[PDB]
């Protein structure tokens, strides 16, 4: 029945005088303040997703544009605000800087920089809701992402490109996958081929003021900062700022694959974007759905996530990778944000509560996480090795409830419970400790093949670091062959199964 | 003077809609005084305005006997509290004044409880370990120093309890001054910590005292519950920045201060978000905990209580506050019933101190031990319950007998326990608890029994105990 | 320029914003006479009353029919613009809930209301209502008064309740 | 021609304000001239009253101004239909995604359109041979109805769908219609270009399968139409040429979880399970349309997806009552020595009498 | 409601003031809206099982579940000192009575 707009103060304009102020497009008065939302009475000529400036300093961008109002989500505190308020517009649309030279510091959500190191020289300005890529201008994913641990180079492995989403619990491997990937990296960015490097962009959204302190002195103590960018974007700012983290983020990230460059974009978390989105969307007098979310939840994370995709060599040739933690309640992963992200992507790596406790580094399940890629993004080296390892862990699995009746074992039932162990403990790795690709090719082959079976199950920690000792000092030969070339001929498969038998005997 | 003077137009419940003038209107989150018939006033914060020369306060009292058209005059900023050395020892309230009885709080500045938080640049990472006392707390989950702790954990688990024997041990002997700023507690735990805190030395009336108490429990109304803690950590910021003291912030509890906001959110025109809350619990539980952080002035440490609904970790409320906290002490309310003082979790409860580069390299493998034979007796114990003690090895008799002692062992009983179990309180060190724990995993303890162990200290009291049960 | 007479918000605010307009070089007496004629010739006349309350027509076509009408009835002056602000955002359907606020104006600011008992008091426009009601009363209550029961009923209540 | 004035702009629903006489009904294509894109295609939902009515954008409607001009095209979201679309990648508002030139096409049908009548109806069953020996024998498909393809991930789905279309083409004369709604970016360029290595799309040959593009990317306009403009092409040639054609939706849950997101954000309440109120009207106006008539047929191969392992759920129930036919894809053979993996007990069809 | 009962000290008069809040569950559901916002606000509570009140045990008062926040403070002398271990020997019981069925 009734409406906004005009009433008693903006109801009592116009019947004096149909014209007063002659502007009326550019800018608008405010007439209601709260909850981070401005309802800002005019301009006319404000377009959909456009900057506005208030006049005490607070930015807003105007998403609901009604017929008398528009709703205008402010970046800022709501102190600053007040009722009858100038409010002028800035005439384009979110953008926020890219180039090459935000490479070093921390920028927040509009492309200012907060780590305190000067301006960032931008070589352009990219607007933060952009379309994806079509079907013709994308390739098949050929590259491979070197991540460095053993499990997920060999099971799930990802590619250039792709989607892979980063489910788990509280505290079980969610944010340690995705630190350990950016910082192995250092081997190939460090060189000369900018095809083999890959620009790393941590999108902290949802965190706490120290959590982002701590994640980017680490990087930088081993050389890792300086070719990645930092997305700041704290709970303690608005409900817009952290809404639109994922789309400025893809924007600054879409400037290397355009050239020629690949990036790698980890956006932590996407179970904190998502609650951000409707928390605005709540508050502009909007109907819900399901769980307390608007009409467009599954098109607000597919929208950001297609854009990540491998270009074809008309494009330029480059990539883009996106690597969303989906942060789950209790180990569900059919909810409502849960299922929705899986769906979108190509590949999930799972993370269970209860395989970190036991003393798998990380807890990462091989029967519930899958790559949908396969073995076309991946070394030929390692190729050889991951097809027998998966028929073994798979077997293993299944056989893995009569462990605790070892005394009724037959002989095939004894060979599959010590080749199994022994495969699951090569592959756990420490923190921040990240191998290549030569030096785990020749622990995957020594545990394939049954050079591993007369060890101990205590003993697989020491022969991990010493046969990768030996095989530096002895056969550096074999090492630097299975990098360069990345497969095995016939001559490599007789020289690593005689290093192996003799290293075996002591 | 330019006094903002108000007319009340609407009043319904906590939220109270006061229309001013053209132009004079007050801001967001403005302290509004109202005359009453008493000798104290009626506090209002503004929260939103709903335009045509009005806007919508939330009181911060009982909004009893408020006819339409009162005066309503605005003190022109926020909600100012009283600071600095003067506040210790007095039990302040969500306005800033005296409820002990002792005269007014004699203060030279005043600071407001509406404030911004820390920038990306200020912010100083730290990586120190903070010992306590329990077994528990000092081999699993390390308490940081200068972060912020959650305790969490369901109603009657031991979450009030857990405060009250921390800071009897480490709240004491500290160089800083504490801040007790109990938010949505009841009425008798507000006068039993008051006097405890006066027969130990840390209120002291006629000397020197080194604790802030600020009252609001669940006896007010919507609007005193919410603000009860930002007024409580006005006054500890003020001593970690202009001072430059190690501040101890301790919440109790932290869940009722995203609970005071969603009641009055139906009335203030918000729509409800998932299971009754409000929507924007993400921004304003991010708005306080980034505040309550280490900078370069000085460091403080939160050690906060998460009160979780029904036991459940999946709410709102709870997942909410598990990533701005470094060490949580999530409690479980079956452990509380076998007889564990307290119901520690040691395979839930998580730090980020819990490393090798931090605690050593001793002290990583017997963290990753206790765990590793914690968590493999949980699958163990369900083929116990449909095929028997038959179907076990000699590996498996002996790692079900030593984690039913270690389990044991990390309950010790606290101080402020002494009235629910009878025996003396006991303080094991960090050095002698990782030495306890690594000789029982070896291999030198298991001749003995499981109830040596049980409500012990270290080493030294589970031997003497062991001696005496058997004569 | 605000009255104090408060009228609602946002459906009495209509009236509310044209009386700070008319309220300038005496243009307040003109306006309520003109008032009582759009009201008159739309009710009691059965055809400009069907062909306004429908949600068809356009915003040329209510514009034009309203300024005919007022051309050969009694507007000239500020008349015309308040049924041209109706027209183009749909408020042609409440067009007594206008005039009637209008009337409210100008008999508060210069007279009294309010009642008493039976029917209508006298509504003086002298000063304060303390030393005009107690003048009017006695001089209302001796003239008339039929008295076609308050004293009566606040006996018989208390009488069943100390039973 | 009719011109509109843009008086709303909250996201995907946009409302434009008409004139007198000259107002569009309801499922009626608006253009809207745009920068770098050719025309935003809205289709109109309802009409709020006071000459003006709500539609929803079928495209992003970022940097949009109040006060637009809005052309009316008279009739709803029409595509190009016949032997011009084959092998060539079509969008929901029948444009060209491919980047192979325009489709030169006679006529263009409406996506909104009337189903078959009960007298112009197939009075009888009957089954569509598919060429393999696990479907022409357990589970048979039915002449002019649905069938479920459930299976996973690598267990044979993209190749029992390209098989298919080949062997009907050879043994019976009809083409194939792939509308991918709901699908992902890398899903769409991997289909497009497995199917021109084994001879199904021709690029200067002779195509036999339209493509259609529909990803989740768009917002939640694009995504429901993207059913009623696969459809409309399927359609066209079993009643003006006379062939069975098959018409794929990968997958059937994307159909359904798209009709509600738009009927949420208009201001209808929602039902069951956060579903859409309308759930029975909407599944059976686009199912409907897919039957036997006089002239041809239009078989539907759909992969319906089961919400979280629930076919009691409000989107699982829906399809599975006008589904004749089922082809699972268990996956116990595969790996085992299957080519394909074809469950002979799991799939069940109702034709098989 | 239930913070004004409250024992005052000797300045005040030194009356005292006892609340007896009788919760009614569904089923014995303690999980509810209702049910556990009035138990984490009074110091403790007395849980009534309905398995144990119709076998004749009047009144069904689970020793596992029903606790009191005073502790022996608010109890006699002469009943703490007979009865010492009577919170203890109803857990040792309930676990020794699940052994004969075996
Ligand atoms: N493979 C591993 N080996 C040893 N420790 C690990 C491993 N992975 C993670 N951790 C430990 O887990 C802690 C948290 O890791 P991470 O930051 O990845 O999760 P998180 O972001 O804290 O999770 P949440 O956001 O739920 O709190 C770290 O302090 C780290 O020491
Ligand atoms: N160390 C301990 N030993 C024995 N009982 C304890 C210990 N710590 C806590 N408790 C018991 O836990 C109960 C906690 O009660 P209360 O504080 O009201 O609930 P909550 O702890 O959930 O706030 C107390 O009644 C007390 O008897
Ligand atoms: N008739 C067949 N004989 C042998 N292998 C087949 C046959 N049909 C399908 N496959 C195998 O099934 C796999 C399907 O892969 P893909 O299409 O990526 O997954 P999905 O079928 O689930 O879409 C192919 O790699 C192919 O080798
Ligand atoms: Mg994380
Ligand atoms: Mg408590």
């Amino acid at each position: 029945k009734a409406a906004p707009t005009e009433v008693s103060s903006i109801l009592e304009s116009k019947i004096r005088g149909v014209s007063d102020e002659a502007n009326l497009d550019e800018t608008g008065r405010v007439l209601s303040v709260g909850d981070g939302i401005a309802r800002v009475f005019g301009l006319n000529n404000c377009q959909a997703e456009e900057l506005v400036e208030f006049a005490s300093g607070v930015k807003g961008m105007a998403l609901n544009l009604e017929p008398g109002q528009v709703g205008i989500v402010l970046f800022g505190s709501d102190r600053e605000v007040k009722e009858g308020e100038i409010v002028k517009r800035t005439g384009k649309i979110v953008d926020v800087p890219i180039g090459p030279g935000m490479l070093g510091r921390v920028v927040d959500a509009l492309g200012n920089p907060i780590d305190g190191k000067g301006p960032i020289e931008a070589t352009g300005y990219a607007i933060a809701q952009l379309k994806a890529p079509g079907i013709l201008p994308r390739r098949s994913v050929f590259e491979p992402m070197q991540t460095g641990l053993k499990a997920v180079d060999a099971l799930v492995p990802i590619g250039r490109g792709q989607r892979e989403l980063i489910i788990g619990d509280r505290q079980t491997g969610k944010t340690a996958v995705a630190l350990d990937t950016i910082l192995n990296q250092k081997r190939w960015n460090d060189g000369n081929d900018e095809s083999k490097k890959l620009y790393c962009v941590y999108v902290a959204v949802g965190q706490k003021r120290s959590t982002v302190a701590q994640l980017v002195q680490t990087l930088e103590q081993n050389d890792a900062m300086k070719y990645s960018i930092v997305v700041a974007a704290t709970a303690s700012e608005a409900a817009p700022l952290q809404y639109l983290a994922p789309f400025t983020a893809c924007a600054i990230a879409e400037w290397f694959r355009d050239n020629g460059k690949h990036a790698l974009i980890v956006y932590d978390d996407l179970s904190k974007q998502a609650v951000a989105y409707r928390q605005l969307s709540l508050l502009l007098r909007r109907p819900p759905g399901r769980e307390a979310y608007p009409g467009d939840v599954f098109y607000l994370h597919s929208r950001l996530l297609e854009r990540a995709a491998k270009m074809s060599d008309a494009n330029g040739g480059g990539s883009l990778t996106a690597l969303p933690v989906i942060e789950t309640q209790g180990g569900d992963v059919s909810a409502y944000i849960p299922t929705n992200v899986i769906s979108i992507t190509d590949g999930q790596i799972f993370l269970e509560a209860e395989l970190f406790y036991k003393g798998i580094r990380p807890a990462i399940n091989v029967g519930l996480s899958v790559s949908r890629v396969g073995s076309a993004a991946q070394v030929k080296a390692m190729k050889q090795v991951a097809g027998s390892l998966k028929l073994f862990l798979a077997q293993y699995r299944e056989v893995a409830a009569f462990a605790q009746f070892g005394s009724d074992l037959d002989a095939s039932t004894k060979q599959t419970l010590s080749r199994g162990e022994r495969l699951t403990q090569l592959l756990k790795q420490k923190q921040y400790s990240p191998q290549a690709s030569e030096e785990q090719v020749p622990v995957i082959y020594a545990g394939v093949n049954g050079f591993l079976d007369n060890i101990p199950i205590e003993r697989i920690p020491e022969f991990e670091e010493q046969f990768i000792a030996y095989l530096k000092a002895n056969e550096g030969d074999i090492l630097e062959a299975i990098r360069t070339k990345g497969e095995l001929s016939s001559e490599l498969l007789d020289k690593l199964k005689s290093a192996t038998e003799t290293f075996v005997a002591t | 003077a330019g006094p903002a003077s108000g007319k009340i137009r609407a009043v319904i419940g906590a939220v109270v809609d006061v229309q001013f003038e053209q132009g004079e209107l007050p801001a967001i989150l403005n302290a509004l005084t109202i005359d009453q018939g008493n000798n104290q006033k009626l506090v209002l914060e503004v929260a939103q305005h709903l335009g045509e020369n009005a806007v919508r306060a939330i009181a911060m009292d009982g909004t009893e006997g408020l006819v339409r058209g009162q005066t309503v005059v605005d003190t022109g900023a926020p909600i100012s509290v009283p600071v600095g050395r003067g506040t210790l020892g007095r039990i302040i309230n969500v306005v800033g004044e005296p409820i002990d009885e002792r005269g007014p709080i004699e203060c030279k500045q005043r600071n407001p409880i509406h404030a911004d938080p820390p920038s990306f640049v200020e912010q100083s990472t730290e990586a120190e370990v903070l010992e306590t006392g329990i077994k528990v707390v000092d081999l699993l989950a390390p308490y940081a120093r200068g972060g912020k702790i959650g305790l969490f954990g369901g109603a009657g688990v031991g979450k009030t309890v857990f405060i009250q024997e921390l800071i009897n041990n480490i709240a004491k002997a500290h160089g800083g001054f504490s801040v007790f700023t109990g938010v949505g507690e009841r009425t008798r735990e507000g006068n039993d910590l008051y006097r405890e805190m006066k027969e130990t030395g840390v209120i002291n009336l006629e000397g020197e005292s080194k604790v802030a108490l600020v009252f609001g429990q669940m006896n007010e109304p919507p609007g005193a519950r919410a603000r009860v803690a930002l007024t409580g950590l006005t006054i500890a910021e003020y001593f970690r920045d202009e001072e430059g003291q190690d501040v101890l912030l301790f919440v109790d509890n932290i869940f009722r201060f995203t609970q005071a906001g969603s009641e009055v959110s139906a009335l203030l025109g918000r729509i409800p978000s998932a299971v009754g809350y409000q929507p924007t619990l993400a921004t304003d539980m991010g708005l306080l905990q980034e505040r309550i952080t280490t900078t370069r002035k000085g460091s403080v440490t939160s050690v906060q209580a998460v009160y979780v609904p029904a036991d459940d970790l999946t709410d709102p409320a709870p997942a909410t506050t598990f990533a701005h906290l470094d060490a949580t002490t999530v409690l479980s309310r079956g452990i509380s019933e076998l007889g564990i003082y307290p119901a520690v979790d040691p395979l839930d409860s998580k730090s980020r101190l819990l490393d090798v580069s931090v605690v050593g390299q001793e002290h990583y493998d017997v963290a990753t031990g206790v765990q590793q034979t914690l968590q493999a007796y949980k699958s163990l114990q369900d083929i116990i319950a449909i095929l028997g003690m038959d179907e076990l090895s000699e590996q498996d008799k002996l790692t079900v007998e030593r984690a039913r002692k270690i389990q044991r062992f990390l309950s010790q009983p606290f101080a402020v326990a002494e009235v629910f179990t009878g025996i003396e309180g006991k303080l094991v060190r960090l050095k002698d608890t990782i030495a306890s724990f690594k000789a029982v995993l070896e291999g030198k303890y298991d001749h003995l029994p499981e109830n040596a162990f049980y409500m012990v200290g270290g080493i030294e009291d589970v031997v003497a105990k062991a001696e005496k049960i058997a004569a | 320029i605000k009255p104090p007479v408060q009228l609602f918000g946002l459906d009495g605010t209509y009236a509310t914003a044209l009386f700070s307009a008319s309220a300038k070089d005496s243009s307040i007496e003109k306006t309520f006479q003109s008032v009582q004629k759009l009201s008159s010739t739309i009710s009691k006349d059965a055809k400009v009353a069907q062909v306004l309350s429908n949600p068809a027509l356009s915003l040329n076509s209510r514009k034009e029919v309203v300024s005919v009408l007022s051309k050969e009835l009694k507007l000239e002056p500020v008349v015309s613009n308040l049924l041209t602000v109706l027209a183009e955002n749909n408020r042609l359907s409440l067009f007594d809930s206008i005039a009637k606020q209008f009337s409210v104006l100008n008999d508060a600011y210069n007279g009294v209301v309010e009642a008493t008992v039976v029917s209508a008091k006298p509504l003086d426009s002298k000063i304060l209502n303390r030393l005009t009601k107690s003048i009017t009363n006695s001089k209302y209550v001796g003239p008339g008064k039929t008295l076609k029961a308050s004293k009566v009923n606040k006996l018989n209540k208390v009488l069943s309740e100390t039973i």
